[PDB]
């Protein structure tokens, strides 16, 4: 697994080469910025059982075939293995907006995903919409101006919405 | 590849548990470590070619056999001479590996993995290492934290040659 | 309704305090963006029907089924309805950036919206996907570098993308 | 609240229209007058001990009754001279938050709202705040137009209480 | 039990490794949020009667069943006033331990592990704690960083409960 | 496995208490003074090891029948186990350092040993002697004024004479 410095250390190891400034100065202004990361992954960890609920609540709202009888949503089992992917998903998600990187979420929780979901008949589809779901609240609450120092979290906010739109790619 | 971020999320994750304060703190204090960390590497970098040159001639003048027994493994041919000046410029390659990414890492997965292997197979002995190791750390003039950065990665090279 | 002003007096209020010295300095630090604060209003609101009819143009685009007989945009009585909304939550926008404070938008607009839809059969994913079109076209505008003293207004622009994030989540 | 910028806002709002030129005019009137305003504020926030220390003994010489009349409503007794003393700095932290919000409207919200209920149900008689309130005027010690600042802020608690 | 210095620890020992430069970090990351961390602890722990009362109120409040409906499960007896205003304390206490060990190690030993059985073999509703908590929150005075602290410790006893 | 705040927070648990200032005061002190704690595992570790392995020469020095065939240390499997016993024995001392308390020495490394050592013929009096060098070494390594902000770190190096008596104790 790699984090943002990793992964230039391994790019340049693979070329036998020292840092140049340019990539210097790019990781160390990563690291001066450093303190809004960490207040993206708090706030978004800090509500993450909220932002799975809304979002399962509002998809079964939008798709209510997903939860009649019959549907890949009904059952308490299947219900909660839905909610279990969601859970899981902002988990990697937040992982890799702590790291500065994709490689955890694309590792441990991406590959193989679509194929997963393709295989027991769940609609990755509608994965993709909660996933989507999740990635607007999610940016709401990270990039909430209230109470915090005012800032510019844009570059920050860029990336996180990268990881979103990227795990919903993966699964359909 | 083990960093500090890298760990932190490794423990949630080992636990199936979002990231916690816990963990946060711990990056907050490898973002804070970071200033000395990088200074250290900018320097190592900057003046790798005095410091790779002079850790060889090092490592000639304390073990002067290896600049003239007969064999592949001794720095007696210019291409020995020439492959010895690599190693190190390796291991000081390594040593700003570590300090960008705030962990040994780099230098566990690239160099230490393999290590006895590879000197016992082509007969490298690891005082040689030891002493040009012990070389940088003599002559990279950093001061402060950024000294003490430095010399924590070298001395954990030299730990592992040991 | 508060103002960023209003806002630190009401928390210092509730706690019996005066305010610090360095919470003046932190308002004096608002007080130094004021032009460029009015720039985006200006700019934003200067363009308003452009941005929301690109917008709407967009979305009707990508999501025909809203226009197709049927749909929940076809008859000019709704599509009005859908345009008028679409100004309505930028007008409410662009009232938390001059004011600095997300407080008027969530109080007028945004509280209750998503029930309103859920009950209209309005779906709230595609009014989130008009919100986040607005909001690329506005911040475009307003940080636009011809025509402006130069300078730096990302932490303003990152402000305005709160606010419209705040939106987004709000209508599913 | 009311502040230059909630009632450009409010009345934009209720004519269902976007802000125009006419409502940012006013709101950089606002950020114009706020060098003014926030010194004031400062000022007076550092030196509000001695202020309110010092009103409370202007309205103690002015009305010396109010020290030995019996009744909870006077300070004629310890703790009368606390409720005194606290319902002063309420003065005066108000006066600093219409400074810093630009307007009357955590004075409005938090204090004025009430205030002759309150004063009559509790026997306290408007003039020993006025006389506070003057104190405070003379002895801030601020000038120019961070001085007009302040005492229109304390000229509008000293009409609501007249 | 969890906290920076415990997983840190625990990293190395699990790869059978002596501490690096990578888990020196994170404890000093730990020892330099303790700042506002022991902060907010010694805050809700002076402040702790009131937002334990200002709590089972708000509880009392938004669930007005909790004290009509007869069962020992709920707050209609003194007895019930009693267990109730017990357990918010606990999740008090529970904050300021995981606010001076700066991590969730108490609250997870002592209260999460088993929560959801206890909960349900007794009748006791999630949302009861979850509004205490969020009373706490809102009223416990701090600013800056201590009170991210201490609301981050509360939001995972929210997330548990949820 | 506790460390110094959590030895607190579990006693206090035990009482039902918050904690008392006293505490409070007690912990923070050991936080203010947590650079030096860092400096001594720092420096004790970067010398890992020549402190072992100069206490180890010493220990054979002083007593020979350890290596003389039949002996415990005798055979190169034999002297790699007391050799990785000392490494061990240092390393969770150096745990005990960082935590603020030896409970992760205790638990993982000291229950237990001296009865291993009785059960294999180990003799722990020379166990204890070896532990007894290592522990001069690494006080004197961490505590060496040369090269470090000049300070009294003498509270710190009886805590870590500590450590190392208490390992000494357990197996003698
Ligand atoms: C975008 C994310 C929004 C921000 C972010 C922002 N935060 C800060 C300051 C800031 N944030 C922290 C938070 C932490 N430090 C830690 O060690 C941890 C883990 C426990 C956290 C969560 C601190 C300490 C600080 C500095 C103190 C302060 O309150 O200012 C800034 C200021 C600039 C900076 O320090 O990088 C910003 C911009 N503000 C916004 O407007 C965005 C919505
Ligand atoms: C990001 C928004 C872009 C900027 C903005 C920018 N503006 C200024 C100066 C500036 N802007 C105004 C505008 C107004 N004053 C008012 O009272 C009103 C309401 C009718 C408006 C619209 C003024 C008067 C001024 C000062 C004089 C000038 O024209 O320069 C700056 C300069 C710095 C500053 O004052 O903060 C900037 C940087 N420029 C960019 O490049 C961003 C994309
Ligand atoms: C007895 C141990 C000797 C001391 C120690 C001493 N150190 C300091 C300051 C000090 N030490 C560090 C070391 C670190 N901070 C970290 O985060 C890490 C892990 C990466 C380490 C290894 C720092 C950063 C500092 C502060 C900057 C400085 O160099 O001063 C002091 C000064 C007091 C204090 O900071 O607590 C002392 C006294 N000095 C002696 O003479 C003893 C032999
Ligand atoms: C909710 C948004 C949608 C679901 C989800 C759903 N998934 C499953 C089964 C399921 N999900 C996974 C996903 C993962 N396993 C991992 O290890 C990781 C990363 C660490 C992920 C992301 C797996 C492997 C499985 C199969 C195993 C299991 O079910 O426990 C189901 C139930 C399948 C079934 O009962 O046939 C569901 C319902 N379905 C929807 O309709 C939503 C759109
Ligand atoms: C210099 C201090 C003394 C030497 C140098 C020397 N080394 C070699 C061969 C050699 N060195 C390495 C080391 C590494 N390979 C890696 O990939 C890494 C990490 C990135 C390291 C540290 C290897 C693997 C090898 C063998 C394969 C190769 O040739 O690259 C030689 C030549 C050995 C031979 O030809 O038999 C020499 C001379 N010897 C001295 O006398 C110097 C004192
Ligand atoms: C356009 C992108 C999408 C729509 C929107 C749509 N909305 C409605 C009705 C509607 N919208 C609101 C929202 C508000 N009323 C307020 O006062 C405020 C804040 C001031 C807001 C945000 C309301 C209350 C209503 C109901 C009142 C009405 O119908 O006029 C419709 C029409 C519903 C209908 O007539 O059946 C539509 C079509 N529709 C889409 O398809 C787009 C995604
Ligand atoms: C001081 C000039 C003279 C006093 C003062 C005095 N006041 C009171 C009671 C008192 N004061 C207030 C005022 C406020 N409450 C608010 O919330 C605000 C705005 C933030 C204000 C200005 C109230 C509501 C009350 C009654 C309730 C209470 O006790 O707080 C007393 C004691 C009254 C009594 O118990 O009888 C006194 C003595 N009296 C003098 O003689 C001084 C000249
Ligand atoms: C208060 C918001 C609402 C209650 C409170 C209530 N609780 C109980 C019994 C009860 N509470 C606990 C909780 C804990 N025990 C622990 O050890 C910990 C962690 C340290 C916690 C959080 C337990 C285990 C129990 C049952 C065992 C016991 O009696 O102590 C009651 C009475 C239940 C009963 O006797 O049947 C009540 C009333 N109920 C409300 O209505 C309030 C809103
Ligand atoms: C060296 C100074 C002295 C010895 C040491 C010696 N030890 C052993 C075997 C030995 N030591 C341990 C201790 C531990 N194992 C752990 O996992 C931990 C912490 C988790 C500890 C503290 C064990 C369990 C064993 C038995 C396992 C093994 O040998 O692999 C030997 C081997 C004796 C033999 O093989 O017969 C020795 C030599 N001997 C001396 O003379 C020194 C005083």
């Amino acid at each position: 697994m790699l984090d943002a410095f990793a992964k230039v250390v391994a790019q340049a190891d693979a070329r036998g080469e020292f840092l140049t400034n340019a990539q210097f100065d790019a990781l160390s202004n990563l690291v001066k910025e450093g303190n809004k990361r960490l207040d993206a992954v708090n706030r978004i960890t800090s509500n993450a059982s909220t932002i799975v609920a809304n979002a399962a609540r509002a998809l079964f709202a939008e798709q209510p075939q997903l939860i009649q009888p019959g549907g890949n949503a009904y059952t308490n089992r299947r219900m909660a293995a839905c909610l279990r992917d969601m859970e899981i998903i902002l988990r990697y998600v937040t992982y890799a907006i702590l790291a500065g990187d994709s490689s955890v979420l694309d590792d441990r929780c991406l590959n193989g995903l679509r194929e997963t979901y393709q295989a027991l008949g769940t609609p990755g589809s509608s994965v993709a919409v909660a996933i989507q779901k999740m990635k607007d609240a999610a940016i709401a609450i990270a990039n909430d101006p209230n109470g915090i120092t005012p800032g510019d979290c844009s570059a920050l906010m860029s990336e996180i919405a990268g990881y979103f739109d990227r795990a919903a790619a993966a699964v359909a | 590849m083990k960093t500090p971020i890298t760990e932190a999320i490794a423990a949630a994750d080992t636990q199936g548990r979002f990231l916690s304060n816990t963990e946060l703190q711990a990056v907050d204090g490898r973002f804070k470590r970071a200033v000395a960390s990088m200074e250290a590497a900018r320097a190592l970098t900057n003046n790798a070619q005095s410091l790779i040159d002079g850790a060889a001639q090092a490592v000639y003048q304390k073990f002067p056999y290896t600049t003239t027994m007969q064999g592949s493994q001794y720095a007696s041919t210019p291409e020995g001479k020439a492959k010895c000046a690599r190693d190190i410029g390796y291991y000081l390659r390594m040593v700003t590996y570590c300090l960008v990414a705030g962990g040994t890492g780099p230098m566990d997965e690239y160099l230490i993995a393999g290590l006895s292997e590879i000197n016992s197979t082509f007969d490298l002995s690891p005082s040689w290492y030891i002493e040009a190791l012990k070389y940088i750390k003599a002559n990279h003039g950093l001061t402060g934290q950024a000294a003490v950065e430095a010399n924590a990665y070298i001395d954990y090279a030299i730990n592992a040659l040991s």
